């Protein structure tokens, strides 16, 4: 959820695979500053000499791309206490 | 009401030093800092999560009135043309005139501006406004 | 007239409490609360349908004349350099005078500009201008 | 000169009402609208075709002495960090005080700031920047 | 001395005309207009050697004491929200008071904004600027 | 003290003069220029090197009360809407009232803006700033 | 109190010459000189580390009563249209009034914007804005 006056926000969780098997859990502790997210489609287009042909074949790769910083001030951790640029 | 009694800063218990020396006659002594802070605004709610320092910004600036001798340019501090690169890191303080204990340093400044004026039936003043590195004070 | 009957608030019947003790000497304290409120427009239609709020831009100036000690730096609230660092965050409150019931509370101060200025013959003022995380209050 | 046969409105005569209820202690009132108009340049003249609307734009401002109780976050209408999110379109009036007969309404409503004074030996205020998206009467 | 023998005009020589009407109890009407007038540079020589004119930015401003009713809004000049749209072009004129002969007119004013303005126990006063077609006059 | 003895310009000794007329119940005329002038900077020195000259800017506002005939548009210097385009170079001289002798001339003028004012219980006024081309003076 | 015994400089005791002559009926001259002071800043370091020396902004104002004769266009320091062009470097010189030893000096200025200013009834004033290559003084 978003902050709505209904619920508190909740920021994004990466989910890494570990060499053992499982996974970690890397969550952020401040949200991207910019978030974008593109969806191709593999349509083409031709131009015959009387007709127009409009051809697809379905969805193509999704595309996710963010961008943000880091806080400043120290906050605590689910195991420690670690500094924005221990994260 | 007694100098040592008083528990506020009248502008008449304060000297202000400069190059290890006082200075006569000077009028203002205003000092203004900028930590840049602004704090991270965050996609998802409304408000900064922390605030945070952007860039250090400190200004000093001193008015007085143009005395005959011992202007800032004989005492060294301001310069006229290129001669400002041969200068030096200046160095300044605010002390009790009735103990003659430091209240604040500037540890590090130098000049932006001279600025000058003559004018008809009235009393000439120097103007200067230091930029400075450092503020800091022990005792 | 009297203070148990007034229906207003006054600068003498308020008090100004950082981090548990009293401000003494005070001048004005002043605050902006800014919530960027945007129209929402649209093609076709000239006026706007909603408002949505972008960014709680919130702040407090805080105007005073020096104390001959304690002031903010040294009781340790106002920072020079690197200090600026070190202070963590500090807490407001609004206070009504008689109860001390609580008017409004700050939680999570920090500042942005630091301001002291001396002047001939006068008394010397300081100001600070304060961004806090959530203003709030209970009864 | 009398109330029922001048033909101008003093601030005696009217009333400023909000959320179907009386305000204490208001001081200004002032509602400002910008309709964007820019007509059409083009090129071949010198001078504009026709006037043509481009956005509309409703400020209405509401200045305040601050009440001990009843004030603008009391009255419900004003609030502090998030909360605002929870808040809804406001309704403000403004009638002659000698019939109780509307003058002109601004039917939807939000506030952009929330300035808020305490100064020596001063009465407080509260001021509020309402912005609104359509202003109407009827009778 | 007398209004038969004045050189100047004055504000209680003068009326202004709004659609056939006089304006009752306005305070001040002024008008800028400018032609943008710009000169026409060229390299080899630092002086410009004509000037053009871009665009006839046209506009006045009339500020006024509410009348009791038949202001603006009220009487079908002024609009609020979606109204803007149905009110067609209106014509102002103003007028040598004895004669009532045309000083100058203006073809086809158009809204910019207003300001209708309550303060305590004063006065409300009212401000409307308009931008025109083209001003006009015949002797 | 004396007309013919007195070594300083007052408005008194004054005339100013357009299209070959003097005026009547002119009140200011000021002449602003600007040589834009601005010294070329040069990487390895801090100064600049000769101060040069990039564009002439010449401006003189004439303000002016509004008399009953024989205005800036019956004189035919101003003009309201398109017909400015008929309009020609204008020319202006400011003399010596005791003599009848040239002090300076504005060699080609036009029009900027036509600021008009009527308020209540005040005179009214012409305003007009033109931009020139070039100034010059004999004898 | 007496003029060979008073430690400030007031404008009495003060003359200005321009091209070996004295200034007449003057009412201010003031000059300021920027360098374009700027801090070095680093990153992991919010403070700056030094300042550096940018651009030598010098410029002096000289304000004045217009003599009857013999003014500055006159008598041959300012210009208009491409006069400016012929019109060399001038220097100008303060001058301390019983000695005339130098106070400060400008090797060689350069005009920017001269505004002569004609007001009803009034004594006609002149301004003229000079930018210089460098300040200078000996004693």
């Amino acid at each position: 959820p978003q902050s709505d006056g209904i619920s508190n926000l909740h920021r994004i969780a990466l989910r890494f695979p570990k060499e053992g098997g499982g996974y970690d859990m890397y969550r952020f502790k401040v949200n991207p500053e910019n978030y974008t997210i593109d969806s191709p489609q593999r349509t083409t287009a031709i131009k015959t000499k009387s007709d127009i042909v409009i051809e697809d074949y379905g969805k193509d790769i999704e595309v996710i791309n963010f961008t943000g910083t880091t806080g400043f001030r120290p906050v605590r951790e689910a195991d420690g206490l670690k500094t924005g640029k221990q994260k | 009401a007694s100098e040592a009694k008083q528990t506020v800063h009248t502008g008449n218990t304060v000297l202000l030093m400069i190059k290890g020396k006082p200075v006569g006659r000077a009028q203002s002594a205003s000092g203004q800092r900028e930590y840049g802070t602004t704090g991270v605004y965050e996609i998802g709610s409304i408000m900064p999560q922390e605030h945070v320092y952007l860039r250090y910004e400190g200004t000093i600036t001193v008015e007085r009135l143009r005395m005959k001798k011992e202007n800032f340019a004989d005492l060294g501090y301001a310069s006229l043309g290129e001669e400002i690169l041969k200068k030096d890191i200046i160095d300044i303080l605010v002390v009790d005139n009735l103990t003659k204990q430091v209240i604040i340093s500037y540890h590090g400044c130098s000049a932006n501006n001279y600025n000058e004026t003559w004018q008809t039936n009235e009393i000439v003043t120097e103007e200067i406004e230091f930029s400075y590195l450092t503020a800091s004070d022990k005792a």
